RNA sequence: UGAAAUUCUUGGAUUUAUUGAAGACUAACUACUGCGAAAGCAUUUGCCAAGGACGUUUUCAUUAAUCAAGAACGAAAGUUAGGGGAUCGAAGAUGAUCAGAUACCGUCGUAGUCUUAACCAUAAACUAUGCCGACUAGGGAUCGGGUGGUGUUUUUUUAAUGACCCACUCGGCACCUUACGAGAAAUCAAAGUCUUUGGGUUCUGGGGGGAGUAUGGUCGCAAGGCUGAAACUUAAAGGAAUUGAC
């Protein structure tokens, strides 16, 4: 929620001159393979150019939200990141299977189907379906799916 | 001779429960707390509240007039200890002491057969 | 706003005919307004009794006999018996830490229909010419007498009915056909009834709780 | 223990050791004429017998195996080798 | 007017209890007037109180402590305080209830309370004004509610691992603290 | 809880009593012990298939010992796919606070913990002590088997069971002395029979770091495992025992 705060920030400022910790600005400007690389690296590129200058161990970013803010819902790039890189030692497929998560996302699923009326079918997944099979066809229907979260990018 | 009641002690790590019951568990007669009684928050569990709340017990014993218990003191049991507190030795200090008809003195704590993990950790639970 | 004990009532309980001292302990029942459900109240009720507080034996002889109530007339409450039980001390007391402990179990019907479970202990003793500080029977030794003291049991309680259980549970009567027939395998002592619990009862009989009141 | 004999022992003590551990090695057991009154017949029977040697005409079961030597049955006579 | 208890008596305290009997029955027949009797038979202490005694009622609940903390392997001096002082009571815990231990972890466990000659035992009970028991599973305290709970902070600190050094420090840090006040 | 705050409670918590469901464990008994190649194994009863020791006036007659190559098994944790999900609980989501008494802690809790089908192959996987074999002091306890006793007791009339006691014998797990001898010492009945140096055989190490790192090969879905350096750098790093001075 660091950077976090000025992404979102209404009536965007104009830069971003802040000194953080060095190994969460490494967190920052990590290219897509790292270690280093999370949730918030794909969060700040797709919302805010970020340049590390001037190392203080502690180090300066600059920030600027791009004010034509791309139409991407940072709603749902927040959960699905977020349980992708909770997991990242974890294959993609193997963790929306846990037990909650089978449950949560279920819920927050058939809430996105309030709007669509779409038949949950009596094979809803646990052998065929929208519970256990239909969340791992979406991930073959994507770039994901058998890719990690360290590899995918925006 | 005397009117027979079931008296249960509890005896938690913060606090000790007496509390008086007719035969076969039937209804709840005299009931407080050391935490209702001082109000020091250090002083929940001491023996000074627990020989004040069983006076009060027995204070309330002697307004329904039932002077006899048959006393079942308890530890916490489970997982934690199985031997009950210096609350209840005090307690039971108390009801000898307030002059109330002690039928049999019994230690009830429940023992589990074979335990589960309790919530220690590896490591130990306290301190 | 009202004190309970303004509105609260109080009953009487009493011991079936097996025992001997059949005035034993009272009752609060805090209404008698619903005294279709005071009589329900009084159908659930179990009682708990020393054996030395019912038989007037002064050694607190360590015994738990469980009794439940089921019946109503005149604030005197018929009973019936419901189990056995030693006291935890006492056990404690028992289980010693150079000495076997065997246990038996027997899952049992009896005549009048009943479904129940019985428990039998019995430790190993040491003889008289011992050096040995310790007196570890075989394995072999433990099956035998498991199975010898599971027969003795069943048929025991097949042949009996429960008031008749009752009757022979009292002077131990089955723990010396055990010191009998189970001698001659191995020596034991401490040989004692420790549980004994009901699993199922027949259909709601009436008549044999006054047989057994009287 | 310094000088002694060991070529000759006393045969008390040489009478305890065990069976392969002696001086010059060799059995411990014997044989036996044994009879049951039911024939009046001579059966010779090993002191350790692994089966059950019944007698030649009856069924009666001269000696049983148990362990280490085999017993005889009630009421039978019987003399060494 | 009796009241009579009852309490069993093991046999592993059974010796101390007949070697030092005709020290342990007099002052509650005398100094304390109560009425004890003894079936070795049953190995039961019968004591109870008639109305030929005082009415102390707290008196057969304090000889009740007496020789419950007799039976617990307390001295006797220390019970004599009890029948003297009301506000000791005992402790009483397992080794198992603060952190399992297995085979010789618990030995060690046993070893680093007690110490070498007890030192670290003994050091303890100078330095809490309290008694202990170690039994073969049980811890047995004995003393004031403040003073047997430092000392379950002691062997509580010595039964997780930690060394005897720093039980030393917070020991001396604790005496320090207390008897300033 | 050193101390305290989140959660729940007037619709009643907690506690008490009567029940019911679920899954996990198998206490005390439990050592002064047993089994298994090790890892490991403590409720009853049954089925199946093994195994050691003992006994043997049974059989074969060198069929053996240790083992690169190769092969089975292998705690815990961890991977994939089903079932389960009560306890506890790496992450996480959280209320914190009060002292420099250390860090705090506390409540919920996904994975996992439990099974099935597979993967992996690591531990202070220690008894820090390869395996086979002989010889060299005692002593008293036990565990399994066996041989004796005009022993003892339960007497069923005598017996026979059993159970103890005594004496002997194997085969164990452990103990306690010593020192003949070993060792630097702690200690060791083997870590002895070793300068008076040889029973057989497998594996390993050559001062400390750099470093179990780099690279290559191989095994694995992954995590990783096995194999495994040099450059460079340095006079110590160590093991055991001993004293008293902040």
């Amino acid at each position: 929620p660091l950077v976090f705060k000025l992404i979102n920030q209404p009536r965007p400022p104009r830069v971003s001159i802040l000194m953080f910790q060095r190994e969460f600005a490494l967190r920052l400007l990590a290219r897509p393979g790292d270690s280093l690389y999370c949730r918030l690296s794909a969060n700040v590129q797709m919302w805010a150019n970020v340049t590390h200058i001037m190392k203080v161990e502690s180090s300066v970013v600059r920030l600027e939200i791009k004010n034509p803010r791309p139409q991407v819902d940072y709603n749902e790039w927040d959960g699905l990141l977020r349980i992708v890189f909770v997991r990242k030692n974890r294959t993609i497929s193997a963790g929306f299977k846990s037990t909650t998560v089978m449950d949560i996302l279920e819920k927050n699923y058939k809430t996105f189907l309030a709007m669509n009326n779409e038949m949950v079918d009596d094979t809803k997944g646990s052998m065929h379906d929208v519970v256990k099979e239909k969340i791992d066809t979406v991930l073959k229907e994507t770039d994901l799916g058998d890719k990690r979260a360290g590899k995918c990018d925006q | 001779s005397q009117v027979f009641g079931v008296a249960r002690i509890y005896a938690s790590f913060n606090d000790t429960f007496v509390h008086v019951t007719d035969l076969s568990g039937k209804e709840t007669i005299a009931r407080v707390t050391g935490g209702m009684k001082v109000k020091a928050d250090r002083d929940e569990s001491s023996p000074y509240a627990a020989m004040l709340a069983a006076q009060d017990v027995a204070a309330k014993c002697k307004e329904v007039g039932i002077t006899a218990v048959h006393v079942k003191i308890r530890a916490t049991g489970g997982t934690r200890t199985k031997t009950p507190g210096p609350g209840g030795q005090a307690a039971l200090r108390a009801l000898a002491r307030s002059g109330l008809r002690i039928g049999r003195i019994e230690d009830v704590t429940p023992v589990p057969s074979d335990s589960t993990r309790k919530k220690g950790g590896r490591r130990g639970r306290r301190l | 706003v009202v004190d309970p004990f303004t509105r609260k009532e109080w009953f009487d309980i009493k011991a079936p005919s097996t025992f001997e001292n059949r005035n034993v302990g009272k009752t609060l029942v805090n209404k008698s307004t619903g005294l279709k459900s005071a009589s329900d109240a009084l159908k659930g009720r179990v009682v708990e009794v020393c054996l030395a507080d019912l038989q007037g034996s002064e050694d607190h002889s360590f015994r738990k006999i469980k009794l439940r109530v089921d019946e109503v007339q005149g604030k005197n409450l018929l009973t019936n018996f419901h189990g056995m039980d030693f006291t935890t001390d006492k056990l404690r007391s028992m289980v010693r830490k150079w000495q076997t402990l065997i246990e038996a179990n027997v899952t049992v019907k009896t005549s009048d229909d009943y479904v129940l479970r019985i428990f039998a202990i019995a430790f190993t003793r040491k003889q008289a010419n011992q050096v040995k500080r310790h007196s570890y029977a075989q394995s072999s030794h433990i099956r035998a007498i498991r199975k010898v003291i599971s027969e003795i049991l069943t048929k025991e309680v097949q042949g009996s009915t429960l008031a008749q259980l009752t009757s022979k549970l009292i002077p131990e009567v089955i723990n010396k056909e055990i010191e009998n027939a189970t001698k001659d395998i191995f020596p034991l002592q401490n040989i004692h009834v420790r549980k004994v619990k009901l699993l199922k009862q027949p259909k709601f009989d009436v008549g044999a709780l006054m047989a057994l009141h009287g | 223990v310094l000088v002694q004999d060991l070529l000759h022992p006393t045969a008390a003590s040489e009478a305890r050791k065990h069976k392969l551990k002696t001086l010059v090695q060799g059995p411990r057991s014997y044989f036996l004429d044994v009879k049951c009154p039911g024939c009046l017949n001579i059966t010779t029977v090993f002191s350790h017998a692994q089966t059950a040697v019944t007698c030649e005409s009856c069924s009666t079961i001269l000696c049983t195996p148990t362990g280490g030597k085999a017993k005889l049955s009630e009421g039978t006579s019987f003399r060494r080798k | 007017k009796f009241e009579s208890r009852k309490i069993m008596v093991p046999p592993h305290r059974m010796t101390p209890l007949r070697n030092s009997w005709t020290k342990i029955y007099p002052p509650l027949v005398e100094h304390l007037k109560l009425q004890v009797r003894m079936n070795l038979k049953t190995k039961s202490v019968e004591l109870r109180t008639n109305p030929k005694f005082t009415t102390d009622p707290g008196a057969l609940q304090k000889g009740a402590d007496f020789i419950k903390a007799f039976t617990l392997g307390f001295d006797l001096d220390d019970s004599i305080a009890l029948l003297r002082l009301d506000d000791l009571y005992i402790e009483t815990f397992e080794v198992k209830d603060v952190k399992t231990l297995t085979g010789d972890h618990l030995s060690r466990a046993i070893g680093r309370i007690a110490g070498k000659d007890g030192k670290t035992k003994f050091a303890i009970e100078n330095a809490t004004r309290t008694r202990i028991v170690l039994a073969d599973s049980k811890i047995h305290i004995l003393g004031g509610f403040t003073h047997i709970r430092m000392a379950r902070e002691s062997v509580v600190s010595l039964i997780l691992g930690s060394p005897p050094g720093k039980v030393y420090g917070n020991l001396r840090t604790v005496a320090s603290r207390l008897k300033e006040r």
